[PDB]
């Protein structure tokens, strides 16, 4: 990375403190990597983590030569995917094949796998993306989880 | 020269901030150098525009019993006398801490910047209430035990005397210290009696 | 002091805080060195000299090690024209040609 | 439309049938023939393969829904990381105002703002003024589509 | 500022009492001595060892050089970290009276041209570099003009 | 040591009231050890619109207009010629009286001195309405036979000719003297000139 | 209404308007008077619905 967004990585690093001398909690690395350009899945974090539990998850400690390896070591990345992908990907609740995806599902398939979101995770990404009968124009649902 | 600007402003800044390291004593306070005006310039600071219709002349429906200068003023001779007889204070340990917010003539062009430096000046609000509430969670305070945990423990040690006077006074309010207003009883929307 | 001030002139992760935390590092337990009087915070050190005991504040010192003699300049007033300098810039061989 | 990617290599080219591609998702993670069952809309299965395999489905995607997922919680914490964004020098600032703390509730510019300021008409009011104007129209706008 | 008439007040660059980058605490006063007149005394002291009224125009244009000896100096640039020279004229009333020249100066004073091996070693100085050997010649200003 | 700050607090006086009057007195604060000035405040500062936003603007500045000599003070004949620069003037007698109402020299200090000091005459116009804005028994009006009726006979009495003045004056319809324009036709932003 | 028929009478009390007025701090308000009606007007449908 150059020095410039590293500066500003530098600083999105030094906002998220706590005892006052350099330390970010675990918790924390993913979602600052996320807002620097990057959607590190809790998988990717978790084996350049280690396998913390939810303890030592909270507990653990980052400084920023283990922070910025860390956003480093995902970010020159593998498999991350386009709009051909995530129209396939989100064909994904197409209930008959009808080129719009179904409401309550669109949150379910959100709690119920993987990387398990809450109720409020689920509702934000899909809200008022469906119809009166809650259908989802996913070609377009696609669009927004992949740019913004 | 440009230093008749500062000098001017050794008069008013001086008003920010010389003498300022009182009783913990001689800091590295404000400097000299002109573009550290701009350092002195951190958050907690409105100031109104010139020609205001008014929230600056709110300063002058106080004014009468504040001012010296009067075609209008305060001067250095105004906080170093107006605050010994208005809002707080100093010795000359702490002499242009408070004293500097008038090294210099509050005009009322500076009144301006006076209640703007009331809603500015120590270190206010984004500083002061954020101290804590950043420490915080969420619409939410901070544990009373984990507060004595910290200042004794937590960084420059401090003594008994400093948690026991510090004690009395903290707003345990709920088993926690009210934080936001600890700072902010120095703040809001519903009085018109100190400081000024 | 001044070796550790050397290498912190030359230096960006380097305050006048960590070169009072350097000579803590390096010093510390030394039989004619001592550490403030608990004002880290004011970052200032009580040495033993030939003739006892001085506080010094750190406080801006780093650049006040640093004069890193440029002979750039030097050899312009090595070659001065004026009334002024060729004569006091004639020491030209300490100056920084590496 | 959810097993899809257990099979990111079975499936390319676009789009796809449901049904059909749905037995590639299904097959890459063993799926047993006698276990699910299709229909035209419902899939059924047996006792202790669905719920396993969808478990384990979540473990076999990982790679596109887990990375699908992934996006999501990428666009949302752009906007939600705040909470530890801050303390640090204003928790050494604590400190700051402890060191003085038997001067902090001791204050020079407390109060006197506020009680005469009911009474009064030009508050913030010339930051309103331009923006009042555009304020004016805006909100309009945004009344009459509703 | 204090014996300005105000003739040379225009004439000879004169902002006012407060209004300087870094005559800070205002004008802070001093015990039993008064400014006002030491102007005349210490104007008298030159002229015996022996420096002209040019020179002392120029010694005039050096409390304007020790005004900008607190103006030459390569005030910490936030952005790039390499700082730089905030004044011309300072520069300029600088260089002539240190017998060189004043483009010369600030270019070396930046950007120092020197030449390992091939590597004509033209880079940026830090502001602890740059204005290291710029406080190194503010104040070897302030001292080899000493 | 301590000091230097204390003596500077006089110089308030050398430019407000004091030059004037000791009438409106520096108030002595600053013992020595200077823990002790934080006793000296001026608690509670609220009223009704004590600077009325349309009113005390303008005598103010009506320095800068009352000065016609533009010396400074005003002299008896600042506020004549500039009432005559307007129109009604005061008799040298009954301006000598309105500048009697202060001992001399009447100059930007000496003016306002007396101005914000007299916090009294004239009910506030809200009040006014509430004269007979209370006397009404829903929302409505006032029958003009009450308004009559009452001003003769009740408690403090006019005479004939103290009615029937006012009654040119008060606007009657539908046989109600609808009260809320008649206070605002005696007492809104008012004539000009009497004062100062 | 007896101070209209006496008190409207001393050297120290009637003195208002003509060149008072003209001392500003006073216009914006009186749009901003009417536009704040209409700003309220404005917020509170538009919430509402």
């Amino acid at each position: 990375f150059s020095e410039e967004q590293t500066a500003e990585f530098k600083e999105a690093f030094q906002l998220f403190d706590r005892t006052g001398d350099g330390k970010i909690l675990y918790s924390q690395c993913g979602d600052v990597m996320r807002a620097l350009g990057q959607n590190p899945t809790n998988a990717e974090v978790m084996k350049v983590l280690g396998n913390p539990k939810s303890d030592e998850m909270n507990l653990k400690t980052l400084k920023f030569e283990q922070f910025l390896p860390m956003m480093q070591t995902i970010a020159k990345n593998k498999d991350q995917g386009c709009f051909e992908d995530y129209v396939e990907g989100l064909r994904v609740f197409d209930k008959e094949g009808n080129g719009t995806v179904m409401g309550a599902e669109i949150r379910h398939v959100l709690v119920t796998l993987g990387e398990k979101m809450t109720e409020e995770e689920v509702e934000q990404l899909v809200a008022g993306h469906e119809d009166s009968n809650g259908c989802i124009n996913y070609e377009e649902l696609v669009r927004m989880v992949l740019s913004g | 020269m440009g230093d008749d600007e500062k000098k001017e402003k050794k008069k008013k800044s001086k008003k920010k901030a010389e003498e300022e390291g009182g009783d913990a004593p001689a800091a590295p306070p404000a400097p000299k150098p002109p573009s550290q005006k701009r350092r002195a310039q951190r958050s907690g600071s409105n100031v109104f525009a010139m020609f205001t219709q008014h929230q600056v002349q709110e300063f002058k429906e106080a004014f009468q019993l504040i001012d010296q200068d009067k075609d209008g003023f305060i001067s250095k001779n105004d906080i170093r006398a107006t605050f010994d007889s208005l809002g707080r204070l100093c010795t000359e340990q702490e002499l242009d801490s408070m004293v500097a917010e008038a090294p210099g003539p509050i005009n009322f062009t500076m009144f301006l910047t006076i209640f703007g430096d009331r809603i500015a000046g120590t270190d206010e609000e984004d500083v002061i209430v954020n101290a804590f509430n950043l420490f915080d969670e969420g619409d939410g305070k901070c544990k009373e035990e984990t507060l004595k945990r910290s200042l004794t423990t937590w960084g420059e040690k401090f003594s008994q005397d400093e948690v026991d006077q510090a004690l009395s006074e903290a707003p345990i309010d709920g088993n926690g210290l009210i934080d936001i207003k600890k700072f902010a009883q120095i703040l809001t929307k519903g009085a018109k009696e100190e400081g000024a | 002091v001044l070796a550790l001030l050397d290498e912190e002139c030359w230096f960006p992760k380097a305050t006048d805080t960590s070169f009072v935390e350097k000579l803590i590092q390096e010093q510390g337990n030394h039989a004619k060195f001592q550490k403030s009087k608990q004002l880290k915070d004011k970052t200032e050190f009580c040495i033993l000299h030939y003739a006892g005991k001085v506080t010094y504040n750190a406080s801006a010192w780093l650049t006040k090690n640093m004069d890193p003699l440029n002979d750039n300049v030097t050899s312009l007033l090595n070659q001065s024209s004026d009334k002024f300098v060729a004569d006091l810039w004639k020491d030209v061989d300490r100056i920084v040609g590496l | 439309q959810r097993y899809e990617i257990l099979a990111a290599n079975a499936i390319p080219k676009g789009f796809m049938d449901g049904k059909q591609a749905c037995i590639l998702m299904i097959k890459a993670l063993e799926l047993d023939p006698n276990l699910y069952r299709i229909g035209q809309s419902k899939i059924f299965f047996r006792t202790g393969v669905l719920a396993h395999l969808e478990e384990e489905r979540d473990l076999k995607i990982t790679d596109v829904i887990i990375a699908f997922q992934a996006q999501c919680r990428g666009y949302l914490a752009r906007k939600a990381f705040a909470k530890r964004q801050q303390q640090l020098t204003a928790m050494k600032v604590i400190q700051r105002n402890c060191a003085a703390y038997l001067k902090l509730r001791n204050w020079q510019w407390w109060r006197l703002f506020t009680k005469v300021k009911p009474l009064l008409q030009s508050a913030e009011r010339e930051k309103e003024m331009a923006s009042m104007k555009e304020e004016f129209t805006r909100l309009k706008e945004a009344l009459e589509k509703s | 500022i204090a014996g300005a008439s105000e003739q040379m007040r225009n004439d000879l660059l004169l902002e006012g009492f407060n209004n300087y980058t870094f005559l800070s605490n205002g004008h802070v006063p001093i015990p039993a001595q008064q400014d006002d007149e030491m102007f005349q005394e210490t104007l008298e002291a030159m002229t015996i060892m022996g420096f002209t009224e040019e020179e002392q125009t120029s010694i005039l244009r050096v409390v304007s050089s020790v005004l900008q000896l607190g103006n030459i100096v390569f005030k910490k640039e936030r952005n790039t970290d390499q700082a730089s020279m905030p004044d011309n004229t300072a520069a300029q009333k600088v260089c002539h009276l240190m017998g060189i020249n004043v483009t010369d100066f600030t270019r070396s004073i930046l950007t120092p041209r020197i030449k390992v091996g091939r590597d004509v070693v033209q880079k940026a100085q830090t502001k602890e570099q740059a204005d290291f050997a710029i406080e190194a010649l503010a104040k070897a200003k302030f001292e080899r003009l000493f």
